[PDB]
C-alpha cells in the first residue's frame, strides 16, 4: 500500500513499488499562484503537460567514499526540454516540483540515502571568509558534491536536517525517495536563473556496503516540476 | 496600549496558540 | 490537522496489550516522525497536564530585544583624524548577522516577516574628569542604498523625509518600530543566490531583506575634550510569522556576508566531531559512582 | 510627463526632450533605446512620475508610455515599441524586441 | 520607415510622455537626492535680521 | 469622478482583441493623459492588488518635521562683541525655503494650507569644559513685521501678549503648533506679483505667507565663560491641504527670496541638462552584461 | 466631434475645426463669486458682455529659434476694451478666462506647441541673486519671452509643465489650443495690477520645421475673460 | 488624542483617502 | 470604422487605422482542435500568449523591379520565439494565423499589393522538369521572392489569385493588409518542419511609383499563430 506507487505526469510516468510514502512538504500540495497572491499582471503561460513532466538527471555513482550530492531547483531544470525553454524566453517563473530519487541495490547490500529538499540552502563555503561564487552555486544538471554534508555545507548539522521535506532511501526497506515539493519564496513568481528556491540533497548517512559482487550503483534523480507558471515573456536569454 | 496610528507600531502578539506540527513530523501524503 | 496548543497534551491510562495485527515500530524512510505514544509504549497513568506551551511561542522565543549594532566613537575635535574614523557620526546598514545569539535564533528560520522594534543606547566616558555632558544624538533612518551623511554638521541630516529621532543620554534610549519592509511577503533569512542580473554580485544576500540605515551623529558641536560615545543599538523583533525552520548553526559563525564555516579546532563544534568526545559508544559520560 | 529620452551631449536643453527621427535605408532599425528604473537618473528622472518616485524606495504598478509623432500630416511610418522584460541585455534588433 | 514627401521636413520629432496607471504605488518615504545644498542659500542670513 | 482610493487598483483578466471601430491610441494633443488600460494592451490575469496608497497621502508626504532654522550664537558676555553678532538671542523670519528637502516638497504645490508643528532643539558647547548648563531659553512667536527685542534683557520679552514658551536643554524639544494663519485660505507658495501698491516692492515674496517672528532668547544671565548654544527649528505641517502641483525644482536653489536658477555646471541638473549623459539615444545606460 | 468647436461670448465668437477636445483647468468651470466665499461687501459689477468677450492680443512670430511666449493674466488684458477699464477702476477684480490659442500651418509642416497655463509662476532670474523687477514681470499684452523654457524660467521643468492645464499645437492633429481656466488664487478677489494668477506659456518644444516655401507661421492668443466681478469702484488709477 | 481646546492642535490628520486624479489626468470636456 | 483596427494577442498589440476590414479566410474563424476531429490521443499543449502573439519578421524592401515575397507558414515561425520552440519539440503542430501586412508611404505615391494568403502553394520551377528543392521551398524568417509572379510560380495566375483569402494594399487606401487564416490541412495536425499548410503571398500588381522624395518603402509582415496546439512531445528535432 504504501511500497506501491504510480506517477503520472505528462507523457512521463513512473511506477515505483519499493518506496515509502511520498513526502509531500510541509503538508502543502503545488498550486497556481492565486489572483489574490500574484503580481505580475501579464497573463502567464501554463504549459501543462509540456514542463509539467518527469526530468531524468544524469545518475550519480554511489560509492564507498561518497559525500553527498546536491541539485539545485530550478537551476538543475533551467536548460532542458520546454521547461529550459520557458525559463529562457520568461522573465518569471514559479512551479512546484514532483522530486523522485531512485536507488537500488541487493538485498546484500546496505546503505542509508538522506534524500533531504532543502529550501534556501544557501551554501557557505569552507575555511574562507569570501562568499561561493556563481560557478560554485549554480552548476546546472550536473548538481555538485557535498564537501562537508556533516554540516550541510553551511556550518548547520546533517543531524538537524530531517527538519526539512525528505525521504529515506535505506536499501533494506525501500528504493525510492518521493518528495512533492510546492512553491518555496518570499516573493510569487521569481527569475529562475539568479535564484534557487529548493535544493535537493541527497546524502550517504551509511554508506553502501556489501560483501556480494561488486556492482555500480546509481542514484537517478528524476524532477517534474509542477504548476508551471511563467510571467514576462521576451527574447531568449 | 497601543496610541500610535500605525498597526505594526503595537506591542508584540504573544497569543497566537495554534500548531501544526504534522505539517512537519507527519508530511505524508497515505 | 492545525489546532490550537496551550499546555501540553495529558496522558491517558492504558494497560496490557497483547495484540497480533496493528502496531512502537514506524516508518522512518518515509520521512515522518515516529507517532508512537507513551500510551501505546508502556503502561502508563493518566495525567492531567497543565504545563503552559507560551514561552515557546515564535513570538516570545523571538521577541527579546537583542543587541544588533554597538559602535564606539571619539566624540571630539576631527580636524586632524584618520579618514577612517567616525567624525561625530556613524552609518550602520542594519543587519541581524553581526551578534550571534540573535541570527542563530533568525537563522533557525528560512523566512520571518516582522516589525524591527529598535531601541538606541547611548554611554558615554570621558577621554582627568569633568562630567559627562548630556548630548543630543540624532538617529535617521535612511533606506536602503540611499544617501547617508559624510560629514557631522552635512545637510543631509535636515531630514525632510527621512524619518530621524533626536535624543538625550539622561534620557531613556530612544526606541522607534521600523515596520515589516521588505517588497516580499517575508525576508529571506538565507537567500539561495544572486540578487543581481550579472553572475558577478553577492551569494546569499538579498538587499530587500536589508532593513536600512541607522546614520547616528552627535547634534552638539564637540566640547573642548573629548569623549567616547559607545552607541548600542538593540531589534525586538515584533509581530513575527516564521516559516520553514532549519537545523541550527553548529559551527562557529566566520563572517556576516556568508554562512562560511571553520569549525573549532576540537570537539565541541569541529567540523568533523559537532558534539564533544566521549571514550566509547558504551561510556557514559556522567555515570553515577555508588 | 516628458521623457528626456535625448539625454545626450550636443543635445542642449529643449532638444533633449525629443527624438529625432529620420528616413533610413536599411529595414528594422533601432531608433532609441529608454532605461526604465523611475527611481534612477535617466529619462524617467525629471519626470511627473519620477521626481515623486524618488521621494519613495519602493514601488509597484504598471507604467504608461505615451509617444506623440510631431512630423508633418505628410509624414507616414510604422513603428514598433517594445517592453522587454529583465533578465538579459537590451535587445538591439527588432526581431528579438518582439519578443 | 519614415516616409516623407520632398515638401515635409525630412527629420521627425517624437516626444515621449511617461505616466504611473491607477495600479501604481510608492511605499519608504527618503529625502530625495534630486535637490541638495551644501551652503545655505542667498537671503537666508537675512530672514535673522 | 472623485472616490476614495485606499489600494492601487485590481488587475482584471482580459482576452485576444481583434476589433474594428473604438481603440492604445489616445490624443496627447487634448491634454489629457492616456486613459490606455493594461487589460487593453496586453492579455492580462485577475490580479487582486492590496498595495496601500496611504504612504503618498499629501497629509503623510509633508507631515515631516523637517529643519527649518538652524542658528549658532555665542553665549557668553557680549560687551565688547561686533552689532552683527547674535549676543545671547536671535530673531527669525519663519520659512519654508533655507532648507531645500522642505522647500522643494512645498514646491511641489502652488497653494498649502496647513499648521505649522514648531519644534525647537538646542544643543550647546563649551567654548577647557566643565559641564554643560541646563539653561533656559525664551522662543517668542512675533508676528510678520511688528516689534521683536533688540538685545537680550529687552522689554519687549515680557510677552503680555506675545505668545512666549520656555524651555530648558535637559527638557524634550519645545514644541508648539503654530496654526494656519493666513489672511487668505491657503498660503501661496508661489506668489506671481507684488504684494505691495508701487512698482518698488519685491517679487515673489507675498507677507500674507510668512509665519512670522521665532525671537529666542537664553533668559540666563550670562555665564563666566562662553557657550555655543545651536538652535534648530523643525516644522511639520499638518492638517494639509494642498491645490495646483507643479513642476519638481530641477536645479539647484540660489537664493531664498525668489526662483532664481544657474543649474549645476554638468549634467544632471544643469541649465541645458537636467538628466546625466549618455552616449546616444541608443545607448542603454545600466545593460545587463551576458 | 473633438475638432469642430464654437466659441461665442459676448459679441465675439470663434470656430475653430481643427481643434483638439478643451482643456478645463483642474475639471474647473468659471463661476461668479458665491456669498458663501465672498469678502468685499460692496454689490460688485458684473459686466457680462462688455468684459466677457474674447481679447485678441498681437500674434507672435514662431520661427526657428523661438523659446517660447508668455502672457500674464490679468496684466495682459489689464489696458483692452472695457474689460481694461473696469480694471483700471476697481481696486478688486475677479474673473475666470478662456484662453484661445491659434497656429496653422500647412500639411507639410512640423512642429509642437506646449500651450499651457501656469499659475502663479513666480518667475526666477537666471545667474544672480536678484529677482526679477517689476519690468521684467509686467509686460502687459506684448508678452515676454522665455529665457529658459526647458526650465520654465523658474529652476523646474518644461518636460513637467503638463501637471498643469495645458493642450498640444501639433500642427500634424490641430491648430488651436482652447483652455477653459477658473479663479485660481488664494484669496476671493485680488487687485489686478500686482498680481497675476495664470500665466499663459506656449513653447516650442518641436521647432517648426518645413521643406516647402517659407511662410511667416504666427501663433494668435485670444483670451476671453469670465465671469468678470470687479469690486471696489473709484477713479481710475 | 488631544486635550487643547483648539483644533488645530491635533494630530496631523492622516484618513482622507479621496482621490480626484481626473481634473489632472482628463482636463477635458468631452 | 473600417480603418481603424486594433489587434491584441498576447503581450503584442497592433494597431493599424489605415486599414480596410479584415479578411477572415474562408469566413473561418481558427479554434482548437476539437475532440471530435482529433487524432492524437495525448493532451496537447496549448501555450496561449507565450505563442498565440504577433511575430513581426524582417521587412523587405518594396523597389522598382520588385516580383513579389512569398513567406510560408509555419515555416516562417519555426525559428522564432515560443512557438518556434514548441515547433521544435513536437511531432505535431496545429494553429492558425493572423498575418498583418504592414506598407505605407505618402500621398504622392502610387503602387498596389496584392497581399494573398496561398493554401498548399505548391510552387513549380521554371523551365525544367526537375522539382523545387527542399532549399528552394523552405526558406524560413526570410521569405523567397517569386520569380514569375504573374503565374504565381506554379504556372496558374495572378490575375485568378482573388480566390484565395486576399486583401490588397493600394498606397492611396490603406496601409495595412489583414487576412486571418484558420487552420487549413487535409489532416487534422502536422509535423510543421516538412509541410506549409499557407504561403503569405506579396506581390506588387502596380509597382511603386511617386515623383516625391525616393525614400526607402518597407513591407513589414506580422504574422501572430491562432490557437496553438502541439502534440508529440519529445526532444528538441
Ligand atoms: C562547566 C562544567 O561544569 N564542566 C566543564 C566541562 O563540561 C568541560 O568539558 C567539556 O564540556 C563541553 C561542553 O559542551 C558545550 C556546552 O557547554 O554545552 C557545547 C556547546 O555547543 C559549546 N559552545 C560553543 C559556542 O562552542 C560549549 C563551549 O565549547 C564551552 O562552553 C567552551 O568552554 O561547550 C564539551 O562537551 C567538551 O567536549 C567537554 O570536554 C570541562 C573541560 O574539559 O570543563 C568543565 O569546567
Ligand atoms: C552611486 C553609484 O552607485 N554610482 C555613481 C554614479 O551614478 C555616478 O554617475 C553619475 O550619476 C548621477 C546620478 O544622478 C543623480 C542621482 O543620484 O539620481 C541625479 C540627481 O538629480 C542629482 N542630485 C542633485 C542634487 O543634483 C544627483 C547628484 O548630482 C549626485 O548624487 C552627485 O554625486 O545625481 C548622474 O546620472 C551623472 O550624470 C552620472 O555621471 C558616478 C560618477 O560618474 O559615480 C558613481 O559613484
Amino acid at each position: 500500500s504504501d511500497r506501491v506507487l504510480q506517477l503520472k505526469l505528462g507523457n512521463s510516468a513512473i511506477v515505483t513499488q519499493e518506496a515509502a510514502n511520498y513526502c509531500c512538504a510541509y503538508g502543502e500540495w503545488p498550486n497556481y499562484l492565486p489572483d489574490h497572491e500574484a503580481v505580475a499582471i501579464d497573463k502567464p503561460t501554463q504549459p501543462e503537460t509540456a514542463t509539467d513532466r518527469f526530468y531524468t538527471l544524469k545518475s550519480v555513482k554511489w560509492e564507498a567514499g561518497s559525500t553527498g550530492w546536491w541539485w539545485k531547483l530550478p537551476d538543475a531544470l533551467n536548460n532542458i526540454g520546454m521547461f529550459g525553454q520557458n525559463v529562457q524566453h520568461h522573465y518569471l517563473y514559479r512551479s512546484g516540483f514532483l522530486i523522485h530519487v531512485q536507488c537500488n541495490a541487493t538485498r546484500f547490500h546496505q546503505g542509508a540515502l538522506l534524500v533531504v529538499a532543502i529550501p534556501e540552502h544557501q551554501r557557505g563555503a569552507h575555511n574562507t571568509n569570501t562568499s561561493p561564487g556563481f560557478d560554485d552555486i549554480m552548476k546546472g544538471e550536473e548538481g555538485g558534491t557535498f564537501n562537508h554534508p556533516y554540516v550541510l555545507d553551511d556550518g548547520t548539522s546533517l543531524a538537524c536536517a530531517t527538519i526539512f521535506p525528505h525521504q529515506w532511501i535505506n536499501l533494506r526497506t525501500n528504493n525510492s525517495a518521493t518528495i512533492v515539493l510546492p512553491w518555496m519564496n518570499a516573493a510569487p513568481m521569481d527569475f529562475p536563473l539568479r535564484h534557487n528556491q529548493w535544493t535537493l540533497a541527497i546524502i550517504p548517512v551509511v554508506p553502501l556496503g556489501t560483501r556480494t559482487m561488486s556492482s555500480m550503483v546509481p542514484i537517478t534523480v528524476s524532477i517534474a516540476p509542477m504548476c508551471c507558471e511563467f510571467n514576462g515573456l521576451r527574447h531568449a536569454i | 496600549i497601543n496610541f500610535y496610528k500605525d498597526s505594526y507600531a503595537a506591542s508584540a502578539s504573544k497569543q497566537d496558540f495554534s500548531q501544526d506540527p504534522s505539517k512537519f513530523t507527519e508530511p505524508v501524503v497515505e | 490537522i492545525e489546532s490550537i496548543i496551550k499546555t501540553a497534551t495529558d496522558t491517558v491510562k492504558s494497560e496490557i496489550n497483547a495484540e497480533l495485527g496493528v502496531v512502537s515500530l514506524n516508518a522512518v524512510e518515509t520521512g515522518a516522525t515516529s507517532n508512537t505514544e507513551p500510551e501505546e509504549a508502556i503502561q502508563t497513568r493518566t495525567v492531567i497536564n497543565q504545563h503552559g506551551v507560551s514561552e515557546t511561542l515564535v513570538e516570545n522565543f523571538l521577541s527579546r530585544a537583542a543587541l544588533v549594532s554597538k559602535r564606539s566613537f571619539e566624540y571630539k575635535d576631527h580636524t586632524s583624524s584618520a579618514a577612517q574614523t567616525d567624525k561625530n557620526f556613524f552609518k550602520w546598514t542594519i543587519n541581524t548577522r553581526s551578534f550571534v545569539q540573535l541570527r542563530r535564533k533568525l537563522e533557525l528560520f528560512t523566512y520571518l516577516r516582522f516589525d524591527a522594534e529598535i531601541t538606541i543606547l547611548t554611554t558615554v566616558a570621558v577621554n582627568t574628569y569633568m562630567g559627562l555632558p548630556n548630548l543630543t544624538l540624532q538617529a535617521m533612518f535612511v533606506p536602503t542604498g540611499a544617501l547617508t551623511p559624510e560629514k557631522q554638521d552635512s545637510f543631509h541630516w535636515q531630514s525632510g523625509s527621512n524619518a530621524s529621532v533626536f535624543f538625550k543620554i539622561s534620557d531613556p534610549p530612544a526606541r522607534m518600530t521600523i515596520p515589516f519592509m521588505c517588497i516580499n511577503s517575508a525576508y529571506s533569512v538565507f537567500y539561495d543566490g544572486f540578487a543581481g542580473f550579472e553572475k558577478s554580485g553577492l551569494y546569499g544576500i538579498n538587499p530587500a531583506d536589508t532593513i536600512g540605515n541607522l546614520c547616528v551623529r552627535i547634534v552638539n558641536e564637540h566640547q573642548p575634550v573629548g569623549f567616547t560615545v559607545t552607541v548600542r543599538v538593540y531589534m525586538k523583533p515584533k509581530h513575527i510569522k516564521a516559516w520553514a525552520p532549519r537545523p541550527p548553526r553548529t559551527l562557529p559563525y566566520m563572517s556576516i556576508a556568508n554562512a562560511n564555516y571553520k569549525g573549532k579546532k576540537r570537539a565541541p563544534n569541529a567540523l568533523n566531531a559537532i558534539i564533544g568526545n566521549r571514550d566509547s559508544v558504551k561510556t557514559m559520560p556522567h555515570n553515577i559512582v555508588t | 510627463s516628458m521623457m528626456e529620452i535625448n539625454n545626450t551631449e550636443s543635445a542642449v536643453g529643449m532638444e533633449r526632450l525629443k527624438v529625432d527621427i529620420s528616413a533610413l535605408t536599411d529595414v528594422d532599425q533601432l531608433l532609441f533605446n529608454i532605461p526604465l528604473d523611475i527611481q534612477l537618473d535617466g529619462p524617467l528622472r525629471n519626470t511627473l512620475v519620477g521626481n515623486i518616485s524618488r521621494y519613495y524606495t519602493h514601488w509597484s504598478g504598471s507604467l504608461e508610455m505615451t509617444f506623440m509623432f510631431c512630423g508633418s500630416f505628410m509624414a507616414t511610418g510604422k513603428l514598433i515599441l517594445c517592453y522587454t522584460p529583465p533578465g538579459g541585455s537590451c535587445p538591439t534588433t527588432r526581431e528579438t524586441a518582439m519578443l | 520607415n519614415l516616409i516623407v514627401p520632398s515638401e515635409s521636413s525630412d527629420t521627425c520629432s517624437l516626444i515621449g510622455f511617461i505616466a504611473a496607471k491607477d495600479d501604481f504605488s510608492l511605499r519608504l518615504m527618503r529625502d530625495s537626492p534630486d535637490i541638495g545644498q551644501i551652503d545655505h542659500l542667498h537671503a537666508a542670513e537675512a530672514a535673522y535680521q
